[PDB]
């Protein structure tokens, strides 16, 4: 997206260029979210890494029944997030259970919001630096594509 | 009542003015009510659809 | 293979049971209320009209269809007597299903009721066409399925004070409906469109006490709606009010036998039944919102 946006710059066009750039950023976000739907069932794809120096969800008791799988936990812990019922969104340590996993639907909305925050963090800076804007780049996740993972 | 008040007994020189009663009521309230009881206007005014392709 | 239908069953004399069915024997359920192809072909050949054809098909069904004898006290034999489908809020909706409750002050004949249904279908399709702009909804050949509840002890209708009907119509392609509020909005729009119609009021306005027809509160997570061909458990001891089809033939129907046989398809009266496409959906437009609430002009202006 940054390659395309900064390639459009050589067209020597006024503020209309910034509107075009905003359109491309929104299109890119839309396509990313749409392509993230086909991997809604993958638990390893959405799991995030946690170091011992960060706060994390408490370990479920069943994680203590893994056995020999608990030996390979030197530093990192991979945690995914699932929805057991109505708006609960509990955390699951992925690597502590034998394969295959039988889990409720993955909480893709939470992880996608976490990713979109970082996406907007760079898009807003690019917009404010290249064209000297003052408007923060916000993607309406809740009102556009939040129904897919509901 | 201010619109229909006079200040001169002579009918030719009376200071009566047209009453702004029917116009305001029909422009502020009854137009929306008329638009409410038509299906096309009701759909156009009362629902805001959102679609994803 | 999930997703699966989940049904709530009323148990006699008290209590409720639950079922989750991967597949079932719908042929057994609909066997005693199916018209043979020869009969419908002969009736269509004899009469080229559509109101008379529908009335005579309803007459032939009413004089034939028996009822299920009192089922066993077990939950495995009661689901064939009473069965209600539970609205699942995590699935898309591919069927507009309306629950019509007509409250009367005087009993209404059946020839008037057929005309009232024929005029209801005309306005419902206009509402659907307005709601789904990118689709094609022909108001002359679009299929709309009507079911009526049996009476309590041209067909005859001896209804005491109320009439129960179910109207099922597919969501036009390539549209889908998601959420509970969206279905409430669709039902409200359809009810308003059919109330603003003129012929329906002239047909049914005399016997009707109040013009609040469609209940929009039946769309919620965990809410159950009774299916056609299933009798409602009466409070005391019997099962009554079996929902049987009433054939309102479209004015431009090309295959009457297909329309008649489509009334026994279990996919035409389920909220989240899979869509019936021809080859493949190249694209689908999910209509996932219509508004927040009604809060009509009068209430907002009064506030
Ligand atoms: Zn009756």
């Amino acid at each position: 997206t940054l390659r395309r946006v900064l390639g459009l710059t050589t067209a020597c066009v006024p503020e209309e260029d910034a509107l075009t750039a905003r359109g491309l950023m929104e299109d890119a976000c839309d396509r990313l979210i749409l392509d993230a739907f086909n991997k809604r069932l993958d638990a390893e794809y959405w799991s995030v890494r946690v170091s011992p120096f960060e706060a994390s969800d408490p370990l479920p008791p069943t994680a203590f029944r893994g056995g020999a799988l608990l030996d390979a936990e030197h530093y990192w812990r991979r945690v995914v997030r699932v929805c057991p019922g109505g708006g609960e969104s509990v955390g699951v340590p992925v690597d502590l259970y034998p394969r295959p996993l039988v889990l409720p639907p993955v909480d893709c909305a939470h992880h996608l919001r976490e990713i979109l925050r970082e996406i907007e963090l760079v898009f807003t800076g690019v917009l404010a630096g290249v064209w000297g804007e003052g408007g923060k780049f916000v993607y309406p996740f809740d009102d556009k594509m939040s129904f897919l993972f509901a | 009542l201010r619109a229909v008040t006079t200040h001169d007994p002579n009918p030719a020189a009376s200071t009566e003015q047209p009453s702004p009663l029917g116009r305001e009521a029909v422009e502020q309230f009854f137009c929306h009510v008329r638009a409410q009881l038509n299906i096309g206007e009701y759909v156009k005014h009362n629902v805001t659809p959102r679609e994803t392709v | 293979q999930t997703p699966l239908p989940v049904y709530r069953i009323s148990m006699v004399p008290t209590g409720q049971a639950f079922a989750a069915l991967a597949w079932d024997d719908w042929a057994r359920i609909t066997r005693d209320a199916r018209l043979a192809e020869a009969v419908v072909s002969a009736e269509a050949a004899a009469h080229p009209d559509h109101g008379a054809l529908g009335r005579r098909l309803t007459d032939r069904i009413r004089a034939q269809g028996p009822v299920m004898p009192p089922g066993g006290l077990d939950a495995g034999g009661q689901m064939y007597v009473n069965r209600n489908e539970i609205f699942n809020g995590a699935l898309a909706i591919t069927n507009i299903i309306l629950d019509l409750d007509i409250a009367l002050k005087e009993p209404v004949p059946f020839r008037r009721l057929h005309e009232a249904l024929g005029h209801f279908r005309r306005g419902a399709l206009a509402a659907v066409q307005l709601l789904f702009p990118a689709a094609r909804v022909d108001p002359d050949a679009y299929p709309c399925y009507f079911f009526k509840s049996a009476c309590r002890p041209s067909p005859v209708c001896s209804c005491t004070d109320k009439i129960g009907l179910r109207v099922c119509m597919p969501v036009p392609a390539p549209y889908v409906v998601h959420g509970s509020l969206t279905m409430r909005g669709v039902a409200r729009v359809i009810q308003q469109a059919v109330l603003l119609d003129r012929d329906f009021v002239e047909a049914i306005g005399s016997y009707v006490k109040n013009f609040l027809l469609i209940d929009t509160g039946v769309y919620a997570h965990g809410h159950s709606l009774r299916l056609p061909y299933f009798a409602k458990i009466a409070p005391d001891g019997p099962a009554c009010g079996r929902l049987l089809p009433v054939f309102v033939i479209p004015p431009a129907c090309k295959d009457v036998p297909a329309f008649v046989a489509a009334h026994a398809d279990p996919r035409r009266f389920h909220f989240h039944a899979p869509p019936t496409y021809l080859a493949s959906p190249r694209e689908i437009r999910v209509l996932h919102s219509l508004g927040g609430d009604y809060v009509s002009f009068f209430e907002r202006k009064a506030s």
